[PDB]
C-alpha cells in the first residue's frame, strides 16, 4: 500500500534554466505564497440544529497550492480538510459542527479568520 | 433594548415582529473601547426588523482644571474632595472635553459609510 499512488488531489513543480553555465540550485525566483480567506457561517442556531460553516480559498499566485484547513471550536481541535487549489482558482468548503449547547461559541481556523456564535 | 448582545438581535430577527429594533445605548466608548463594531453592523444590515442605534456617547464630561505646579488636566469624579463619588465612569467619549477626537472615532467614521464596494476580480 505505501508505495502506491492511490487517486487523490496531487501538486508538483520544478525549475528549468537553459545556459552555458549550471546555476546554484539553492536560488530560486521569489514569487508571492498567500491565499485570500473568506469564513461564513449563521451568526446564531436553536440548540439542537446543525451550523454550516463556508470557506473560500483564492490562489492568485503561479504555484499549486496543498493546505491542511482545521477547524476550532471554543479552541478545541473539531475537523480538519485537505485541499490542492490549482492557480487562478477559488475553492469553497462547508463544515458541519453539532452538539453546541446554549451560550456564545468562539469558531475559528488556522488562517487567521474568528467568529461569536450564539445558540439560542 | 440597552447594550444587547449579538444572541439578542439574532433572536429579535428569527420570528415575524410587528415592531422594529433599535439600540438607544451600545458599544460603551469609555476610555480605548468600540470593538467589534462592523460584527453588529454586518449582522443589522443582513437580518430583518433591525434598524440600527445610538453609540454611548459623543463627548468625555471632564472639566477642565490645573495642578499644584499649574499644568492642565482634565477632572473627573473625587477631583473635587466631592464624596461619595464614582471617578472616571462620566468619561464614556468618542471625543476629548475639547471635542479632540480619540481614535475609536475614525472607526465609526468607516463601519457608517454609507458606500459599499466589493471585489469581483
Ligand atoms: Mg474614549
Amino acid at each position: 500500500l505505501e508505495y502506491r499512488l492511490l487517486p487523490k488531489p496531487y501538486r508538483f513543480s520544478f525549475r528549468m534554466r537553459i545556459s552555458e553555465e549550471i546555476p546554484s540550485w539553492r536560488v530560486l525566483a521569489a514569487i508571492p505564497e498567500t491565499l485570500h480567506v473568506e469564513m461564513s457561517s449563521e451568526d446564531v442556531i436553536r440548540e439542537g440544529d446543525t451550523l454550516r460553516v463556508k470557506f473560500s480559498l483564492l490562489n492568485d499566485t503561479p504555484l499549486s497550492k496543498e493546505k491542511q484547513v482545521v477547524l476550532f471550536v471554543d479552541g478545541n481541535e473539531y475537523s480538519v480538510r485537505r485541499v490542492v487549489i490549482p492557480p487562478f482558482k477559488k475553492e469553497e468548503l462547508v463544515f458541519k459542527v453539532e452538539g453546541l449547547k446554549k451560550g456564545e461559541h468562539l469558531i475559528h481556523t488556522n488562517l487567521n479568520t474568528r467568529k461569536t456564535i450564539y445558540v439560542r | 433594548l440597552m447594550y444587547p448582545k449579538m444572541d439578542i438581535l439574532l433572536e429579535y430577527a428569527s420570528k415575524k415582529r410587528e415592531k422594529p429594533f433599535i439600540m438607544c445605548e451600545y458599544a460603551h466608548a469609555m476610555g480605548n473601547s468600540v470593538g467589534n463594531l462592523k460584527d453588529y453592523w454586518d449582522v443589522i444590515e443582513k437580518y430583518p426588523y433591525l434598524h440600527g442605534g445610538c453609540i454611548w456617547d459623543w463627548v468625555d464630561q471632564g472639566i477642565r482644571k490645573k495642578d499644584e505646579n499649574g499644568r492642565e488636566f482634565w477632572a473627573y469624579g473625587g477631583d473635587f474632595g466631592d464624596t461619595p463619588n464614582d471617578g472616571n465612569f462620566c468619561i464614556n467619549g468618542v471625543v476629548l472635553p475639547d471635542r479632540t477626537p480619540e481614535p475609536e472615532l475614525y472607526e465609526v467614521k468607516k463601519v457608517y459609510q454609507n458606500v459599499k464596494i466589493r471585489q469581483v476580480s
